[PDB]
């Protein structure tokens, strides 16, 4: 009984490392995403006020 | 009997060793990108001040 | 991308450990478990090929 | 708009600074070489949240859902929020940066030592030479009378 449980958390265990090598490739992409969403915020919207 | 189940026991242990082994690594990398994202959003909360 | 290239070199020295100690050897001990608790009665007949 | 001016130009003066990060050679004993704060600071934090992480991992696979742990997670994410706030108040992007590099470098350092480690065991044959395995940690000498069979029987 205790093999077969044991077999149950091992299964457990095995989607929740599935769930975070996935959560950290999106997260990966998101780091690069806001990169360019910060620069992208200095070009348009920073750099333009010294003319006016 | 009781000496096959002994070493199915064993096997079973660390086989679950290993595995929150390769669980506390990824969650060391998850906690590295939070703190990277979490600089992006500062820096972009300064800018519009 | 220094910084992303060492965590895809973390994430490949990772996925060397998995294959080396999951794959290979895991799958073939977990069928034979479902066989009923019967106090193996050598009865003779039913004994397969090994 | 000169004090922004200022405080800008102070965190580009302290960007300059190149922060040594001491070389990990691994069979080189226990010497007295100072941590650099940005890498122990950066390391805290991460670690804070790795313990956070763990937390809400640990509780996932225990289906012991015991409702008095909320208050406590929100706390702990408070807490970590304002102590990675101050880290990229207290340090520079960059610097912040490198020691997460070195932090990802030690990590892939530590898989490799365990994939080592495992590999010398299977090449020995069944001859049960039980050397020295020395150091470690826990005989908690408390308990009681039980029975339990000392087996490492072969």
């Amino acid at each position: 009984q205790n093999i077969q449980e044991a077999c149950l958390l091992l299964d457990k265990k095995q989607k929740h490392i599935q769930i975070l090598i996935k959560g950290n490739s999106s997260s990966k992409s998101q780091i690069r995403r806001s990169s360019v969403e910060a620069q992208k915020y200095v070009q348009d919207k920073l750099l333009p006020w010294p003319q006016e | 009997v009781k000496g096959d189940y002994d070493l199915q026991m064993a096997h079973q242990t660390s086989c679950s060793s290993r595995q929150d082994l390769v669980c506390d690594h990824l969650m060391k990398q998850k906690a590295s990108f939070e703190l990277l994202q979490l600089g992006y959003e500062l820096e972009l909360r300064k800018h519009r001040d | 991308d220094k910084y992303l290239s060492l965590e895809e070199q973390s994430t490949a020295a990772l996925t060397s450990f998995t294959k080396e100690h999951f794959f290979e050897g895991m799958s073939k001990f977990v069928e034979g478990s479902d066989e009923n608790f019967q106090l193996v009665q050598l009865n003779v007949n039913s004994f397969g090929e090994d | 708009i000169q004090y922004r001016c200022e405080q800008l130009q102070e965190i580009r003066r302290a960007s300059q600074r190149e922060v040594m990060f001491s070389a990990v050679d691994p069979d080189l004993s226990s010497s007295t070489f100072l941590e650099p704060e940005v890498l122990r600071d950066v390391r805290e934090v991460c670690k804070l949240r790795f313990k956070f992480l763990r937390s809400l991992h640990d509780d996932s696979i225990s289906s012991s859902v015991h409702p008095g742990k909320e208050d406590l997670r929100s706390l702990s994410h408070q807490q970590w929020m304002s102590m990675a706030e101050k880290v990229w108040n207290t340090h520079t992007p960059n610097h912040i940066l490198a020691a997460l590099e070195r932090l990802t470098l030690n990590s892939t350092q530590e898989l490799k030592k365990l994939q080592f480690s495992q590999a010398a065991d299977l090449s020995k044959g069944p001859s049960c030479q039980l050397k020295e395995f020395s150091e470690p940690i826990t005989q908690s000498r408390s308990c009681n009378e039980s029975t339990h069979l000392d087996p490492q029987e072969t």
